[PDB]
């Protein structure tokens, strides 16, 4: 962008720091969230053998 | 603008605005160094007082 430019090079950045804070939570919840149930899942599939 | 017209590049100027905070206003071309010429003109658009 030029020196005339400084609210398109904003927007810009705005634009891509949006997407990176969308796309980081999703991956910090996504994993925080899968391995809860992984967990359940080991927990539950012995528990289902002992029944 | 008191007196009609208009301003270029003034959203770009209000932009760089929002990031300075304090600015000291420094006299760089003062009044009396225009000799040979007039500077005591104005309008009745931008009056004080009537003058």
């Amino acid at each position: 962008f030029s020196n005339l430019e400084r609210r398109l090079e904003n927007l810009n950045k705005k634009m891509e720091d949006g997407f990176l804070d969308v796309w980081t939570y999703n991956a910090e919840l996504l994993v925080l969230m899968e391995n809860e149930r992984t967990l359940d899942f080991h927990d539950s599939n012995v528990k289902n053998l002992y029944d | 603008l008191c007196y009609p017209g208009s301003f270029n590049d003034y959203e770009e100027l209000k932009h760089l605005l929002s990031s300075v905070k304090h600015f000291e206003k420094v006299k760089i071309l003062p009044k009396d160094r225009w000799t040979q010429h007039t500077t005591t003109g104005g309008s009745r658009a931008c009056a004080v007082s009537g003058n």
